[PDB]
């Protein structure tokens, strides 16, 4: 029902999270980038090397306890 | 509730010192704090070229 | 000398008296060695472009004179070439900071005879249809000039 | 001066302790053997997964004595085929320009990590080349056969 999960910067800036395993994983970004303080729109979440979608969830991601979802910088090629 | 912050890394005094003047991320050096750390490792005589050759070919885990 | 004025000056009416001789005079005066000169030229010339049947003429002759002679080159480098010649107009970045020019209407003429002739490297085709392709404002401002180059360049 | 030396002495000592799977980061040697800190050698893996997988990329990164307040200058040696990669090498990537989304923060790890996300992230509406824009939105199937043929010719030996 409930799970831990550690969101990594690339900073090494680390937070954890106690998540419903069955809750919409844009509320942890929402969260994160409320505690961050900078726009949702300016991170980017991922798990196992996936950007994580609003409405994926922990299962339907297959999370484990204490798994890790890294967050990268919004960036853009020129 | 359903998501609920329940720790945040954050960098000691000291640590928090010497990552803001080098304006460095304020967690930079707390990979320094935790049961891994062997130490320095002082001395760093490694070049490009062979440690590009200590990766042996391997790329991914 | 009126040559080299032209060159610094352009208009229409100093690159039609300069008289029959002008093709070659221009080609002559530009180190066609060099992309980033050619481009120069190249922009130089088409700039003064107008419909009216003798300066098309004078224009669509010298930009042959020109190019055709750049191309024949060994040390020529037609890639660079058409890599400068996109950033001038302002259609591709470039680490170097250049002021693209404001009116495409000549060069994109220029271009539309350019394409066709026997001179012109035909694997640079793709690379200049892809880039007049691609929105862009000032190619928007010339609309018509650019719709006939694309046709052209199908053909190519 | 700056923290410029200091800092990326720093960031040295923390690479060799921690530091991303696959990837190399060392600063190079000047003519005399003396560590260069403000010039580094580098080495990216392609992602695995994709048609740059396998590959491993070197790179040249440059740093102005001005650093962190200026972001490092990095060009892929020899030049690599990327939309976003100049014919001279050099990488054009938001988090690379200091007018754009470059900040001190940002650090060597972070940057390693972001052009590696970039290989096979292109943004083909600004294009650094003419060439690699061309095929990738000409024939994407060419495009992936060419990244694949470079990766293969820049598989670690």
């Amino acid at each position: 029902e409930y799970i831990k999960l550690k969101v990594i910067g690339q900073d090494s800036s680390e937070i954890h999270f106690k998540v419903k395993m069955t809750t919409h994983l844009k509320k942890l970004k929402e969260s994160y980038c409320q505690r961050q303080g900078v726009p949702m729109n300016s991170l980017r979440f991922l798990f196992e090397g996936q950007r994580i979608a609003d409405n994926h969830t922990p299962k339907e991601l297959g999370m484990e306890e204490e798994d890790v979802i890294e967050v990268y910088q919004e960036q853009t090629g020129g | 509730l359903d998501v609920l912050i329940v720790y945040e890394l954050t960098p000691t005094v000291e640590e928090k010192a010497k990552a803001d003047t080098l304006k460095l991320p304020p967690t930079f050096f707390c990979y320094k704090n935790r049961p891994d750390y062997v130490s320095e490792e002082e001395e760093d005589d490694e070049d490009f070229e062979t440690a590009v050759k200590k990766l042996n070919g391997k790329l991914y885990l | 000398a009126d040559v080299s004025t032209f060159l610094a000056f352009p208009s229409p009416e100093k690159l039609l008296r300069l008289g029959p001789k002008s093709s070659v005079l221009i080609a002559q005066q530009t180190d066609t060695s060099d992309p980033e000169k050619v481009v120069s030229a190249f922009l130089k010339v088409s700039s003064v472009f107008k419909d009216e049947a003798t300066v098309r003429m004078a224009v669509q002759d010298a930009v042959d004179a020109l190019m055709q002679k750049a191309f024949n080159s060994s040390s020529f480098n037609s890639n660079t070439f058409l890599t400068r010649l996109l950033v001038h107009m302002g259609l591709l970045k470039s680490e170097d900071k250049v002021k693209a020019i404001a009116n495409l209407y000549g060069p994109l003429m220029a271009l539309n005879h350019m394409v066709q002739q026997d001179y012109f490297p035909k694997a640079l085709a793709p690379l200049l249809l892809a880039f007049v392709t691609k929105p862009n404002s000032a190619l928007e401002s010339c609309s018509f000039a650019r719709h006939s180059l694309l046709q052209t360049l199908y053909k190519v | 001066s700056g923290i410029a030396l200091s800092r990326l002495a720093q960031e040295r000592k923390a690479w060799r302790k921690d530091h991303p799977f696959g990837f190399v980061a060392v600063p190079t040697k000047n003519p005399d053997g003396t560590m260069n800190l403000m010039n580094w050698e580098c080495a990216i893996p392609g992602k695995k997964g994709t048609p740059w997988e396998g590959g491993l990329f070197k790179l040249r990164m440059l740093f102005k004595d001005d650093y962190p307040s200026s972001p490092p200058k990095c060009k892929f040696e020899p030049p690599l085929f990327h939309p976003n990669v100049y014919p001279s090498g050099t990488v054009c990537l938001s988090i690379l320009e200091e007018d754009k989304d470059w900040r001190p923060a940002i650090t060597i790890k972070q940057i390693l990590l972001g052009i590696q996300e970039l290989l096979n992230e292109p943004n083909i509406q600004d294009p650094a080349q003419a060439e690699a824009y061309t095929i990738y939105c000409q024939n994407r199937v060419e495009y992936e056969k060419r990244v694949r043929a470079q990766a293969k010719k820049f598989a670690p030996s």
